RNA sequence: UCUAGUGGGCCAUUUUUGGUAAGCAGAACUGGCGAUGCGGGAUGAACCGAACGUGAGGUUAAGGUGCCGGAAUGUACGCUCAUCAGACACCAGAAAAGGUGUUAGUUCGAACUAGCCCUGAAAAUGGAUGGCGCUUAAGCGUACUACCCAUACCUCACCGUCUGGGUUAAGAAGCUCAGACGAGUAGGCAGGCGUGGAGGUUUGUGACGAAGCCUUGGGCGUGAGCCUGGGUCGAACAGCCUCUAGUG
RNA sequence: GUACGUGAAAUUGCUGAAAGGGAAGCAUUGGAAAUCAGUCUUACGUAGGUCAGCAUCAGUUUUCGGGGGCGGAAAAAGAAUAAGGGAAGGUGGCUGUUUAUAGCCCUUGUUGUAAUACGUCCACUGGGGACUGAGGACUGCGGCUUGCCAAGGAUGCUGACAUAAUGGU
């Protein structure tokens, strides 16, 4: 909550989206539109990077059908140690490397993908504009 | 809001009466069914007619010729009060007919606590001649009118955090 | 059989059901359009601006 | 369907709570000043019979089965037929060797048992 | 099997005409007031327009403390709740009821529209003592048949045009059941019309007050 | 410390009532700088939720949460109508609430 | 529009009864609010009509044991709290619970004295009553039905105001300083075009 | 056709009689209260609105939106300053006549004429526009918007009642479909719950604990009630169909 | 244990818990604390507990926005531009006068099939929020192109927890 993250492209729901890892450190994650507030920042060039594979499928997590769950090595498993497959972090480098060029093009943007949202005192969404 | 209506009507045909005349009011109502019920309500009071055996021949809305030109108006009102025996002439001045009424309603309420029911409009004139002009009405047809400013008093925006300058 | 009213302004397949009309109805016609001749005669203006 | 009370607090009769001798059994104010009678705002509540509870989910268990009383093996086989609608209840008085005989009669027939352990 | 369709199919084409010849009707019938009152306005001549032979009565004041001759009269126009509303055929006989229970009710000249939504929204037939929505022209067909009523736009036309049918097409249509208007009433509602109330005859306000109910 | 409140700062005023009738299933919320109805209508549908803290540890948690959704604007004022999963402890009155950004249609 | 967690406010300036009503919504709102120099307050009316109208209030007591009888504060801060108080639900928990969170002063005392003073434009008299009307000053009022504290309060408030002045050439030196400072940066004309 | 209760009424609108007048006595017409909750008038049997099955959403009535109090310290134009102002119908009370108070009018500066204010106006525990308070109002008169909310209206779910339509393939005393509707004292009728005893019945329960009793356990029913876990206890008791009564 | 079967209530003492500023009790809604059942675990990719989020729809409703037809004095105005008339609350000029070194008012023509406002209508359309999901193979009325469909009442895609989490007392 409060990141700033490169839309790459709309699925069936949700958006596929990544602010760039090398950025802010979020990875290429469906997040639902409701749970947006889409900015009028200049847009980045996401024509180049290849988003016909960042599918439910991709995203599915394995099949479980049973109550049973749970354990202190379950949590020390998965983590981004584990897990986390090679094929994925070369998709996260390859989309990074596709996505670097143009917001370090753009001033200002990098740093500001980088930051967080955050709201202040006397701030009023409903007049905000973003 | 009031409306000024031009309102045309006639008893209905008879024998005794084959071509009876069409008799037109100028009157001030919010619409057309109030319009045509004082219609009824003066051609009741002087000349035999009711709404019966009378029929509304024409209704027209009439709007102010020249709404952006200042005005003004001397109007003679019968006003009816606690004791009743009372005629009144007042001037307004405003771009309007309408406004004028709608003002001397206001008025004649304020001052004399008189109500819609009550009051009756003899006649709405247009005063052009400054000379023709109530001693306000002239004062405000000062040509070096000048005057500052009346109060004003200037979201929710509780808890100033100044003290108004209010000047 | 019709165990839920609908509305037909607010379904189409109900108001097609009911009116088989509303598919060729052209609601909006420009009907007046060719020298919008103005109609108001003298005397009526005279009466109308009269007192 | 789920099951779905209206009411779930029960019709105390009235100013039980302020006299022993009148008891929390519900009745019916026949007074000619009574406030609950004449239902007068911020009085207690009576029975009506629109809070009459669907005829599906009536009498039925949150689990969806009607507690039907049981007293010796053959009272568990006449539900043979209907262990997706009844539940058996083995009554109070029965003795601890036919609990455990009715026991493992209604778990041979799949009845499930409301009082069992 | 496709003698039923073809058949229906015949018969919807003739509801489809039937409409069609309605709204060229109403179309009409607009175009020649319009035209008469403008050649009245350039002639100086004064049109006097038709007097509406139909109205719409909305029951505004509920159903105590009522006198027993104005409780009759509303009986007798089936307003037997608050905002409930009834097409009646004006005429002498009507014109001196609604005079009585003019402080009970309001009502006024109903348009295309107002007549359209109420039948299409709040559309209840009365089939056997029952009522039973609007949602089929077999309904209708079923009920009024006998008067060559077979469709919705067949009942509205009669019930807007007054034709000879118009005491069976207003006793099939069931009171309509309004609700509370949109926005509210008048700040009094119980004085007549005239004088700032809501009670009393409106002429062609009743139909801002029932797309306030719709 | 200023780079989070992700929501907007609200108030629970009372119950939505009569004069002597109370209706505790609906709320009347003050959100902090909602001025009018017009400006209410942003917040519309914006998930609000009461945050309170208790010595029992429920999952291991001091902060537990009752969610609900902005209904509708009351007033001229910029009082909102607020529905919770469990209906506000009257307790709250003049407690504060969080009004979260989402579902967002900004 | 945004509420703090403790709002000072200068009575100075405004009037009792709608101050009372705007402060009582307040702290019914879960708010703390502080209300200073409530010796400053104004009453719409001429003097002599509110010190009828006090007086009446004073006649209020016990045939039996006047000690439980009204009781009848004659501090200017204390008035305010009356007014506060018959505009809050009092007998109730919410309505108690209100009134602690509500503290009215003569003056300002040094916790207050150091801290911001914000104003209600909704009770303010200048804004509120036609010009050329009579009104009443609730210090004077307090002072000739009672309160015997009006003269130190006076004197204890010029020292605070030689300090609050004081304090202020020495604060409106510093921001001589930084405005001079603020210009010489390029940057506040390069950011013109986002308006600030 | 048979029968119950009733045969003390009361209030209001309007008309009206007796009366010095009366919260007085007497009638006429209607509406109410009695027998009726709910919203409102602070509070009240008849005032205003609206008449009531259990609920969800929406919208209104009367009435209100400074704070208590849900809702604009809204809009427009004025009037009013009151040395104990005024503030919403019923209603909880004041008149003639004046007042260098003031704001507007009428007719020949003079008189009148109105609206508000003051005077006339005056009691006994301390206290009442409901309170706080309110003065370009939060007072009064008029106009126009927005808003708040009743058990009323609208849509929907469920309960019951009544009504109508099906059902020889469905304890037909059953199943199924639809619509309208729902206040109630005195009173009438109907279907149910509980108790003692009798006939039949259930391969009925019981000293491996019947009946009874206690219970911050659970479950069912709108309800009368019913079942059950645990504790105590020690000899009998129950379901169903009918019979009966010293039956709540 | 004879003050003797069972041993109720009133009422009483002890213990534990809780509450309390001139009564208490009650109803409604939720919090807190204690207490507790159901459900689940399975059964056969299939279906399945509790609770959420979103999408696509249906019913009901509220709140904003755009486009178009039509009506009136076929708005009144006004702008721009040609006649004539009048003047001021008299400008330049010289208290008095008539567009000049400011202008205004009235009438007519024109631009014009002017625009807008208002009224009314669209079986024209774009949003946002809320409540509800009754029914349970098939039939029916319709649209589309036989399949499809928003058309005789909610399904689809998921996640968290499988917990006192929901729910009850």
């Amino acid at each position: 909550r409060g990141k700033r993250v490169v839309v790459l492209s709309q699925l069936e729901d949700t958006l596929v989206v990544t602010g760039p890892y090398k950025v802010n450190g979020v990875p290429i994650r469906r997040v639902n539109h409701r749970y947006v507030i889409a900015t009028s920042a200049p847009k980045i060039d996401v024509s180049g990077v290849s988003v016909e594979k960042f599918t439910k499928a991709y995203f599915a997590k394995q099949k479980r059908s049973g109550p049973v769950k749970k354990d202190e090595a379950f949590f020390a498993e998965n983590a981004p140690k584990n897990a986390l497959p090679a094929e994925r972090i070369a998709d996260q480098k390859a989309v990074d490397a596709k996505l670097l060029p143009a917001i370090k093009a753009i001033p200002n943007m990098k740093e500001y993908l980088a930051a967080s949202f955050a709201l202040s005192n006397g701030d009023r969404p409903h007049l905000m504009k973003f | 809001a009031l409306k000024e209506y031009q309102v045309v009507g006639r008893k209905v045909p008879t024998e005794h009466e084959p071509v009876p005349k069409l008799f037109r009011m100028r009157l001030f109502a919010p619409n057309e069914s109030v319009a045509k019920s004082r219609y009824w309500y003066f051609l009741k009071m002087i000349n035999k007619v009711k709404k019966a055996t009378g029929e509304i021949v024409a209704i027209n809305e009439i709007s102010e010729p020249k709404p952006l030109k200042a005005k003004v108006f001397g109007i003679w009102i019968r006003y009816d009060s606690r004791s009743g025996t009372h005629n009144m002439y007042k001037e307004f001045r405003d771009t309007t007919r309408v406004g004028a009424v709608e003002a001397m309603y206001a008025d004649m309420a304020a001052r004399h606590r008189a109500r819609f029911r009550s009051i009756r409009i003899l006649k709405v004139v247009e005063v052009e001649k400054k000379e023709d002009v109530r001693n306000y009405v002239k004062q405000l047809l000062n040509p070096h009118l000048k005057f500052p400013l009346p109060h004003r008093r200037t979201g929710k925006k509780v808890f100033a955090p100044h003290r108004p300058s209010t000047f | 059989a019709h165990v839920q009213k609908k509305n037909p302004l607010k379904n189409k397949a109900v108001l097609s059901r009911l009116n088989p009309y509303a598919k060729a109805y052209k609601a909006n016609v420009k009907i007046n359009s060719e020298k919008t001749p103005k109609a108001a005669g003298e005397k009526f203006l005279s009466v109308l601006h009269e007192n | 369907v789920n099951i779905i009370k209206k009411r779930t607090k029960p019709f105390k009769r009235h100013q039980s709570d302020r006299f022993k001798r009148v008891g929390e059994s519900w009745r019916k104010p026949r007074g000619i000043d009574s406030c609950v009678r004449r239902r007068f705002r911020g009085t207690i509540s009576m029975p009506k019979i629109g809070y009459g509870n669907n005829k599906k989910t009536r009498y039925c268990m949150p689990n969806g089965l009607k507690a039907f009383l049981v007293r010796n093996v053959s009272d568990v086989e006449l539900l043979l037929m209907h262990n997706k609608t009844y539940a058996a209840e083995i009554a109070g008085n029965v003795s601890a060797r036919k609990r455990v005989e009715i026991v493992e009669k209604a778990r041979a027939l799949g009845v499930k048992v409301t009082n069992a352990g | 099997a496709a003698e039923k369709k073809s058949a229906r199919q015949k018969k919807r084409e003739l509801i489809a005409k039937r409409a069609e010849a309605y709204e060229a009707e109403y179309r009409a019938a607009e175009r020649e007031q319009i035209e008469l009152a403008r050649k009245a306005r350039a002639e100086g001549n004064y049109f006097v327009p038709h007097e509406p032979k139909l109205i719409f009565v909305v029951r505004i004041r509920g159903i105590n403390n009522i006198p027993p001759k104005a409780r009759k009269i509303m009986q007798l126009l089936r307003l037997l709740q608050i905002n409930n509303g009834i097409f009646v055929k004006f005429n002498k006989a009507i014109k001196e009821m609604l005079q009585v229970v003019e402080p009970y009710v309001t009502y006024g000249i109903p348009n295309h529209k107002t007549v359209r939504e109420l039948i299409y929204k709040r559309g209840f037939g009365k089939v056997n003592k029952q009522r039973i929505p609007l949602s089929d022209n077999a309904i209708i067909e079923a009920a009024l048949g006998k008067y060559s009523i077979l469709s919705v736009e067949d009942l509205i036309h009669e019930i807007y045009t007054v034709g000879p049918n118009f005491k069976q097409a207003a006793n099939f249509l069931w009171p309509f059941k309004l609700s509370s208007p949109l926005g509210g009433w008048r700040e009094r509602k119980f004085k007549h019309f005239i004088e700032g109330g809501d009670a009393g005859k409106r002429d062609e306000h009743i139909n801002g007050l029932v797309q306030k109910m719709l | 410390a200023q780079g989070h409140r992700l929501y907007v700062k609200a108030k629970h005023l009372s119950f939505q009532r009569s004069k002597h009738v109370i209706h505790p299933g609906t709320s009347i919320v003050k959100i902090e700088g909602c001025d009018s109805k017009e400006e209410a209508q942003f917040y519309l549908g914006k998930r609000v939720c009461y945050v309170y803290k208790s010595s029992k540890a429920v999952r291991g948690s001091k902060i537990r949460v009752i969610w609900g959704t902005i209904a509708r604007p009351h007033g001229n004022s910029g009082a909102v109508r607020a529905r919770f999963v469990h209906n506000l402890p009257a307790k709250t009155f003049g407690s504060s609430l969080r009004v979260m950004l989402y579902p967002s249609n900004i | 529009s945004e509420f703090q967690k403790v709002v000072v406010i200068d009575a100075k300036g405004h009037l009792l009864g709608r101050l009372a009503s705007v402060v009582a919504k307040q702290l019914l709102g879960g708010q703390k609010v502080v209300v200073v120099r409530c010796e400053e307050l104004n009453i719409s009316g001429h003097f002599f009509r509110n010190k009828l109208k006090y007086l009446a209030y004073l006649r209020k007591a016990c045939r039996y044991n006047p000690s439980r009888g009204a009781f009848h504060f004659r501090a200017p801060s204390r008035i305010f709290q009356k007014a506060v108080r018959g505009m809050l639900p009092h007998k109730t928990a919410r309505g108690q619970a209100a009134l602690e969170h509500l503290q009215a002063v003569e003056g300002i005392p040094p916790p207050f004295d150091k801290q911001k003073r914000v104003v209600v434009p909704a009770a303010l008299r200048v804004l509120r009553l036609k010009p050329g009307r009579k009104y009443c000053t609730v210090g004077r009022l307090s002072s000739e039905v009672g309160w015997k504290y009006n003269d130190i309060v006076a004197k204890l408030e010029e020292r605070r105001k030689v300090k609050s002045a004081a304090f202020y050439q020495a604060k409106l030196a510093k921001q001589k300083k930084i405005a001079s400072a603020k210009e010489a940066s390029p940057v506040n004309q390069k950011l013109s075009q986002f308006g600030y």
